[PDB]
């Protein structure tokens, strides 16, 4: 028996961190491209499965 | 296929249809294509 | 970026060329939403007209505690009042008190020397705070203090001084020399409001009018001071009769009971970042297709709020 | 007498719906597999300490147990919580009562409120001066003992009374059996089913 | 989790506080939730 | 003295001394609503 794939998770990091708050979403932009590179990493993991 | 099972939150609580930005995407090849 | 799915994609990628593929897109779409407000049906007004106007407040060695409950609470009248020299708040900011709503509120009230008002803050150290009126270091509440040199000075040695909210009675008991000619040695009256924010039914709630209830649209809601932005949908969750709110695996609020009509509403966030855009290269075409991730096609206009797009 | 309480005395920790989930909570709970002091109401009602809080249960066919008293001195020096069901509704007071030498119900004040074959279970705790009451009722078929099984007690009422309680007593109808256990600061894992109902726990 | 904020619920902070202090409490939740996601994505990359 | 602005504005007026408490960026009260509110991100000095 061999593992071949795992579950293709996707996390919308703005909705995880800020939960539909505009006030938080404007503060989360001050952290720059941390959120887009988390989505980029999980997309690469998911496409790789 | 019967010997591997889910009991998780989730995973099973999402996959059985959670809304905190997390989602599970389907595989490209369906189990029927595999 | 709000124009169309290709523009949302170009803004997701920070790029004017888009290469051939399927792109999971960050939101950017315009998000107009209407406010909704709900509170229990009650018509009493809270007794601040007693608490802030009593003939004498207590001595600070044995301060008096009033429970406020089952009433509409006009904190805006207190905050507009010229009577108060300082009006601190901790864990709440006073402007929000009229939107916010509590299970009970406790007023503690007494007289102190004016220099001692600085000691009435969370977890403070000093010859009143550490000895006979300690506030919690996690105190949520407002401290309202003013010179009473016209009311309480004569001096008036009938005013006396000696854990969080502890009361205790040879003794270290001492008196204040309150005379009209005293600036820090004046008497100051004070009231401290402590807010009971527990998840039991609220009974002390600001004078803000409850709206009609809007289902199946993205709304900026408030139920008993519990706010959020979300779609409200009536739901089949079997709440037990004591339960007022419902929570997800995340312990985030997943449902609420309306305080005026005892129906259960699920809450769903409005965002929908579950969009992917299928494109050939922009060198090939500006034509795209959109995948709305795990939604039924009849539900797409409702999932994305297409009438607001 | 004593008996070992099994998985009994668990209650809903908060006024929140949760469903299809395992939830860890820390609160004053009666420990699992723990000794509760057992008394007959037929053939007495002594004073007990309150400790951090009390679990109380009665096994019944008769409604002989009808109320409770809580306080410190129980002698009119200070407020004391009195709870009685008058066989029509619950009545509650916190007055500075001067109680009888051997209190029973015949066959200053501040706060006041008005609303074997069966088992009635109750929990009393006094956190931050809120006297919280939880409740459950079930059929049974055993005169001796509490049942070996699980059911969660749900909120009866909450009273903002502020008494510094340290002692307790029950009240009987006079011209059945009951059990007393003490709550302790414990972590429990609670099993909320699809109907949002606690169906099991781990101490 | 609080991550040192007054509440773990982002809507408590927004319903109780005005912007000068709400931004200080939200930045603790942003920092801890962003670290919670970075820890998950890092361990999913190693697991992948 | 090491610093060089594009414009400077002096806001000049009289209030009761007790109300000088209200003239700050994050402050609230009747001065800080009905007649003189600072920006919550104000850069400058308040002299009284």
């Amino acid at each position: 028996i061999l593992p071949v794939s795992m579950t293709k998770t996707s996390v919308d990091c703005t909705m995880y961190i800020c939960g539909d708050s505009t006030e938080c979403s404007n503060l989360l932009l001050q952290y720059g491209s941390f959120c887009t590179q988390l989505n980029r990493a999980l997309t690469g993991i998911a496409v790789e499965q | 296929f019967n010997k591997v099972t889910l009991a998780d939150a989730g995973f099973i609580k999402q996959y059985g249809d959670k809304f905190n930005g997390l989602t599970v995407l389907p595989p490209l090849l369906t189990d029927e294509m595999i | 970026c709000a124009l169309d799915p290709l523009s949302e994609t170009k803004c997701t990628l920070k790029s004017f060329t888009v290469e051939k593929g399927i792109y999971q897109t960050s939101n950017f779409r315009v998000q107009p939403t209407e406010s909704i407000v709900r509170f229990p049906n009650i018509t009493n007004l809270c007794p601040f007209g007693e608490v802030f106007n009593a003939t004498r407040f207590a001595s600070v060695y044995a301060w008096n505690r009033k429970r406020i409950s089952n009433c509409v609470a006009d904190y805006s009248v207190l905050y507009n009042s010229a009577s108060f020299s300082t009006f601190k708040c901790y864990g709440v900011c006073p402007t929000k008190l009229n939107d916010l709503c509590f299970t009970n509120v406790y007023a503690d009230s007494f007289v102190i020397r004016g220099d001692e008002v600085r000691q009435i803050a969370p977890g403070q150290t000093g010859k009143i705070a550490d000895y006979n009126y300690k506030l919690p270091d996690d105190f949520t509440g407002c401290v309202i203090a003013w010179n009473s040199n016209n009311l309480d000075s004569k001096g008036n040695y009938n005013y006396l001084y000696r854990k969080p909210f502890e009361r205790d009675i040879y003794f270290p008991l001492q008196s204040y020399g309150f005379q009209p000619t005293n600036v820090g040695y004046q008497p100051y009256r004070v009231v401290v409001l402590s807010f009971e924010l527990l998840h039991a039914p609220a009974t002390v709630c600001g004078p803000k009018k409850s709206t009609n209830l809007v289902k199946n649209k993205c709304v900026n809601f408030n139920f008993n001071g519990l706010t959020g932005t979300g779609v409200l949908t009536e739901s089949n969750k079997k709440f037990l009769p004591f339960q007022q709110f419902g929570r997800d695996i995340a312990d985030t609020t997943d449902a609420v009971r309306d305080p005026q009509t005892l129906e259960i509403l699920d809450i769903t966030p409005c965002s929908f970042g579950g969009v992917s855009v299928i494109t050939p290269g922009t060198n090939t075409s500006n034509q795209v297709a959109v995948l709305y991730q795990d939604v039924n096609c009849t539900e797409v206009p409702v999932a994305i709020h297409a009438d607001q797009l | 007498a004593y008996t070992n309480s099994f998985t009994r005395g668990v209650y809903y920790p908060d006024k929140v719906f949760r469903s299809s989930v395992l939830h860890s909570t820390q609160d004053l709970f009666l420990p699992f597999f723990s000794n509760v002091t057992w008394f007959h109401a037929i053939h007495d009602n002594p004073v007990l300490p309150f400790n951090d809080g009390v679990y109380f249960a009665s096994t019944e066919k008769s409604n002989i147990i009808r109320g409770w008293i809580f306080g410190t001195t129980l002698d009119s020096k200070t407020q004391s919580l009195l709870i009685v069901n008058n066989a029509t509704n619950v009545v509650i007071k916190v007055c500075e009562f001067q109680f009888c030498n051997d209190p029973f119900l015949g066959v200053n004040c501040t706060f006041e409120y008005v609303s074997f074959k069966n088992l009635r279970e109750f929990v009393f705790k006094n956190i931050d001066g809120y006297f919280k009451i939880y409740s459950k009722h079930t059929p049974i078929n055993l005169v001796r003992d509490l049942p070996q099984g699980f059911s969660a007690l749900e909120p009866l009422v909450d009273l903002p009374i502020g008494i510094n309680i340290t002692r307790f007593q029950t009240l009987l109808a006079l011209h059945a059996a009951y059990y007393v256990g003490y709550l302790q600061p414990r972590t429990f894992l609670l099993k909320y089913n699809e109907n949002g109902t606690i169906t099991d726990a781990v101490d | 989790s609080n991550f040192g904020a007054i509440s773990s619920v982002l809507n408590d902070i927004l319903s109780r506080l005005c912007p000068p202090e709400a931004e200080v409490q939200i930045d603790r939740l942003i920092t801890g939730r962003l670290q919670s996601l970075q820890t998950y994505v890092t361990q999913q990359l190693i697991r992948a």
